[PDB]
């Protein structure tokens, strides 16, 4: 009478997105009990506006699709892009795609308790290879969180 | 005329001993004991009890409750900021 | 099959009430009767109260450990 | 064809039954919070106890219905300020239930002390990035 | 029976009941739980607790009264103001759960005119759990109104607060059991309602 | 093709590919252009969905609802009812002279001033629209009413459902 | 000999609380509810009676009536003008 | 069939006592026993008395609760 | 042993009868729960004159047999005409054209508590387009209900 | 492409519900 | 008038139901008759005070609050 | 005022009627109960209660 | 009944007019029962004119009910007045910004 | 039992334990 298991989640099916979305190409890390999402600017928003493209809901589902599998009780989405006038306008657009995000995220039924939005500007390069724009592999947006127990 | 200070059966219920001519109960759905012994039920936890009201409460040094309270099938707690049940057999 | 597409299940951990896979991955899967379940739904009656009170009735009523009668249990 | 804009999912009347319940329960609010700011008007803002800086502007949802303590903590961790907590926490818990979306932490701080109420107060000093968590002279 | 040219079971309305009686139970159930935030927004019983962990009284309120007592003699009023239930000490504050939750067993203990009773059974089952979720709707609407107007006739100065008296003890005890810091505390004077008219406020809304 | 956020606010060249996809005839592509282009199939298609449309004279009313046009309490639009909004610009484009007003409505739940703020939002919002596709702003006027003069009953369930709404007249 | 004020019970009647150790009556016709507890009828409506008469009568902040009176099977009521009946069972 | 020529029943809105249909129009069927009906033509009797006094009697007369004896009940 | 439906009524009859009358030219509209029913003057009386014709009287009972379907409390019966000669034979005229259609409708046996008459004369007018006499759109009679419950 | 909120009010009852909920919460807010 | 529905039920059978079928509406209109000399009693009994208060012979009721 | 607890009750039954005639006819059938007044240069009708009970 | 109806004419008329001081068309919402006294003060309050008493207050004081949710302050010192009864008066002075509650003699 | 529709041992329990109880001890 009692469950058996965390309800709509299977181990299985966590092993297949994880596959399913590093070959993709979004990159699916855990070390310990920590989980990272690490996606490019270039597969979400459009060249420099915070506006999702209209076809990128499909991998947004993906992702919320994943998030369901986990129980956790905080989400960290942190934003971060490259260099093209002023600090200001890059600290405002990582703010405003970090926010569209997490909105959608909220949107959709993930079981968290709460969901921390911040966007760093250009802060904190991955790579010295700065030559691109959105194309570059330091424009990124990361989902990070712990599983709990 | 004063009121009475606690219980001490209590501090037996915060070190995990049950008290002596209980008997035990049954708990599900989380990480909580519980204990009859004369018509009244000892819970000990970590959780948060919010519904069913509790009559005598202690606390250890390293954040376990001890509850005194009536008899009832079913707890209602909160874990994390979220809040759920927990179902007492036994009874 | 709990650690499907896994190397299988190692063994039981009652600290967390989970299952670990042969893998450093914890299981969705419980294993003890203490672990954190999300329950909703709570069958029985004179739920809210003392619980049945277990008099052998002549009648079909219900009554419960506070003095309040269950009309759902009740036989009409 | 004759039709008419608002066609939504069938309703049950349980829930009809429980939105009747509540506009009322709603307008009784509606008259009482009217009565009492008449009767009572604030002079006091705590902006001036809670007051914003930078990294107090990311942004979160929430949703918690528990302790103020732990809630605090993680604001706090999140704001990357340090946690004081000032007097003797009371044997009945100061419970609270926020639900938001995607407001600023200051925001949240400020609601959370408004409905904290005469139990506990919450304090925001930005020079040395501390936030300060007291409770009441009570008992 | 009619014109003058004119003159010239009970098991199945028993069985149909239960069954649906816990259906509709079943299915009230989870309408009930599909909205329990919302519920909580609503009925929040947790910020209308006073200062010491004190529950509000319940207060009722009845206007434009008239009693026929007897003939040739009649009582009216204009308003009427009674107090139901008495504040005391909580350590927990209530919940909508303990008003709304219906009970749940399934009934597992069970051909021309069998259907048309069964179905009328059916019928009067639904509707007699609708009237016992109409009248728990009724009963938790009455506390929570009562609480909300104690608190406005509060604000109107109609109603004595509380009070409140603590008593500070030591470090006391034997040498076999000792407690540090002892407090005592006990309300003496319970909330009672006012009968002297000069000391009531008005309240102008612009 | 078309671009389901609002096709960039470009005009949509829809009459071109039906009759480029309709010969592999010309004359029967011409036919099913010059049919879905009228008016009528407009105003069967806002049937549709659910738009109504009332004329009375040489006065026209479009309601809209903000329940499934909206977002919930908010003044935000609901990007997944877009064909909706493309048939209500693709109608108001017959009409190049006429001037438009924009009122927004709620039921009688909540404050006042929070009924005037929300429905002022929405009708700013709603206006907001109109002028980005290219009608001028000297052609708009919005106004948010409260409960003023509803057109149902509010102590009912659908009745209380059918006031909330969005009105646009046009002469 | 001063008269009695009122009865008590019709505000818990106003508020939708049936009183204590009464039974249900079933009426039709209209939007009304009816208890039977000491052979009297108390009626919670928002329509005006006219014919049978009562005994009783409170009114609410919002509209709402309540009576006390004699039992009955029919009542003549006004709804908008317009005079209609309402039947009561199980009396 | 009530909502016949649309698009069928939707739901039953018990606030007001009436069936709504697939469009946005009101039904003219009733869906509860709430609801306003013009009732003229009431049965029984001891109609406009207290009712039928619930006595078993020898002889065939019927008498009311406050005395009143109908004669049309009553058997001759 | 309960009524299943108001008396006399029936959706379909309904349905039937506003696609009848609105062929026939009667405008029949309906937004919330508000209904109008539009007539032109010259299909109900003379040129110009407060007298009917006995042809309409067909035409009146059909509208009389609609307005039985519904449950309602207040009728309101208002007249509009064109400018003749001055404004105050105009606005008798138009007393006198909505006394006789509401008298016609009060003895047929709607069952309204209320009914409303007045006569507005060429105040409010609905087309610019102002040439015609009873044959100009503008010349009519309107009937308002809100249907009760 | 985009979805509904899987929570969304999609019920004329439970709009009204979900909207009187807020009253309370913001009448409470400014208690 | 009270109405419930009765259905709890050849040479010579006929004409004797006729009879019984005519005393029963004889007695009917018996009772009607009865009724109405009832309610004119009671109406015509509360005019007489309204012309006998015009013709001072009595007296009007006191009411003291 | 305020309204009694026994509700004033009126019976009307017209045809083809003005305004200002139904006012005075509700106001001569509520007699001593209540009574109505017209404003027309304010443009206010006015209903008002007996001081009694 | 016309024979039984008497009436007033309106010359004579013993009801306060609408004073139509610009103070006092501002529009509230008052639920109150009780005595008149400190409801006419908070009225006045509210208009920002002075309030004065004149005469003294009975054994039993006069009793009032106003509940209305959107009324102007006039209309409702004119059912404050007409409640009264013969037993006190409201008297309004625009030019010197002052109420007067006048009790019987 | 459900719809409408739908309306139209112990000795090896007790040998089990004491066993389980001797193993597991």
């Amino acid at each position: 009478k009692l469950p058996c298991r965390v309800d709509g989640a299977c181990d299985a099916t966590i092993i297949k997105m994880m596959t399913d979305l590093n070959k993709k190409g979004i990159k699916v890390a855990s070390v310990g009990q920590n989980y990272l999402i690490s996606i490019p600017a270039s597969a979400l928003f459009a060249d420099q506006s915070p506006r999702l493209n209209w076809a990128s809901y499909s991998l947004l589902n993906e992702i919320a699709a994943f998030l369901k599998q986990f129980r956790k009780i905080a989400i960290t989405v942190t934003s971060y892009s490259s260099k093209y006038v002023s600090v200001k306008r890059e600290r405002a657009l990582t703010l405003a795609r970090s926010r569209v995000v997490s909105e959608y995220l909220w949107s959709q039924g993930v079981d968290s308790r709460i969901i921390f939005t911040q966007g760093l500007g250009s802060d904190k390069p991955i790579t010295s290879y700065t030559l691109g724009g959105d194309r570059s592999p330091n424009a990124r947006v990361e989902i990070t969180f712990r599983r709990a127990v | 005329g004063i009121p009475p200070s606690a219980n001490d059966l209590l501090l037996h219920v915060l070190e995990g001993v049950p008290p002596p001519g209980s008997r035990r109960l049954v708990v599900s759905g989380g990480d909580a004991r519980a204990w009859l012994s004369n018509e009244k039920m000892y819970v000990r936890t970590n959780l948060t009890i919010l519904s069913p009201g509790w009559l005598a409460s202690m606390t250890s040094a390293d954040g376990t409750h001890a509850y005194e309270m009536q008899k009832s099938p079913v707890l209602l707690v909160s874990w994390h900021g979220k809040v759920m049940q927990l179902k007492v057999e036994g009874l | 099959g709990c650690c499907s597409k896994m190397g299988g299940i190692n063994y039981c951990d009652s600290s967390a009430g989970r299952l670990v896979c042969n893998n450093g991955f914890y299981s969705t899967c419980y294993c003890t009767r203490h672990a954190v379940m999300d329950l909703q739904f709570l069958m029985g009656c004179c739920l809210w109260h003392g619980g049945v009170y277990p008099q052998l009735n002549s009648s079909g009523l219900v009554v419960c450990n506070d003095g309040y009668v269950s009309e759902e249990c009740s036989l009409q | 064809k004759f039709k008419k804009p608002p066609i939504n999912n069938p309703s049950d009347d349980a829930t009809i039954k429980l939105a009747e319940a509540a506009v009322s329960v709603s307008d009784s609010m509606l008259e009482m919070a009217k009565v009492e700011k008449v009767i009572t008007p604030p002079s006091k803002d705590n902006t001036l106890t809670i007051p914003n800086a930078y990294n107090l502007q990311a942004r979160a949802s929430v949703d918690w219905s528990g302790p103020i303590e732990e809630l605090t903590a993680r604001i706090a961790k999140a704001a990357h300020f340090r946690f004081r907590v000032l007097g003797k926490s009371p044997s009945v818990p100061v419970l609270i239930s926020i639900s938001t979306k995607d407001e600023s932490l200051a925001e949240i701080l400020r609601d959370i002390d408004y409905q904290a109420g005469k139990k506990a107060s919450i304090h925001v000093y930005p020079n040395s990035q501390v936030v300060e968590l007291r409770y009441a002279k009570i008992y | 029976t009619g014109s003058l040219a004119g003159l010239q079971k009970e098991t199945a309305l028993s069985v149909g009941a239960q069954a649906g009686l816990a259906w509709r139970a079943k299915i009230i159930d989870e309408q009930l739980n599909k909205q329990a935030r919302n519920l909580d927004a609503i009925y929040d019983f947790n910020s209308l607790v006073l200062e010491h962990n004190i529950l509000p009284p319940v207060l009722l309120e009845g206007r434009n009264t008239l009693n026929l007592a007897d003939a040739q003699s009649i009582r009216i009023s204009d308003r009427t103001y009674k107090v139901a239930k008495q504040a005391h000490f909580i350590t927990t504050p209530p919940t909508w759960r303990q008003y709304l939750w219906m009970d749940y067993v399934k009934p597992e203990a069970p051909k021309e005119i069998w259907c048309i009773y069964t179905e009328r059974g059916w019928k009067n089952g639904i509707d007699q759990a609708n009237t016992i979720l109409e009248e728990n709707i009724a009963r938790i609407k009455e506390d929570f109104g009562g609480m909300i107007l104690y608190r406005k006739l509060l604000a109107m100065n109609m109603v004595s607060p509380p009070y409140v008296s603590h008593t500070d003890l030591g470090v006391t005890g034997d040498g076999s059991e000792i407690h540090i810091d002892d407090r005592v505390l006990r309300i003496t004077a319970l909330p009672e309602l006012n009968v002297n008219s000069a000391e009531w406020r008005a309240a102008v809304a612009k | 093709c078309f671009h389901p956020p609002y096709n960039n606010f470009q005009p949509d060249r829809r009459a071109v590919k039906r009759v480029g996809v309709d010969t592999g005839g010309g004359t029967v592509g011409l036919v099913a252009s010059i049919y879905r282009d009228s008016k009528r199939k407009i105003i069967r298609d806002l049937q549709k969905q659910d738009i109504q449309y009332v004329e009375y004279g040489d006065t026209r009313t479009l309601i809209i609802p903000t329940d499934k046009y909206f977002m919930f309490s908010s003044p935000r639009l609901n990007e997944i009812c877009y064909p909706g909004l493309n048939n209500v610009i693709r109608l108001l484009n017959f009409y190049p002279q006429s001037t438009i007003y924009v009122a927004g409505f709620t039921d009688n739940v909540g404050s006042r001033s929070h009924k005037r703020k929300l429905s002022q939002a929405q009708a700013e919002t709603m206006m907001t629209f109109l002028w980005a596709n290219g009608i001028a702003a000297k052609r708009l006027k919005a106004e948010g009413y409260g409960d003023k003069n509803a057109i149902s009953d509010n102590a009912i369930i659908h009745g209380s459902a059918q006031n909330r709404r969005i009105e646009i007249q046009w002469f």
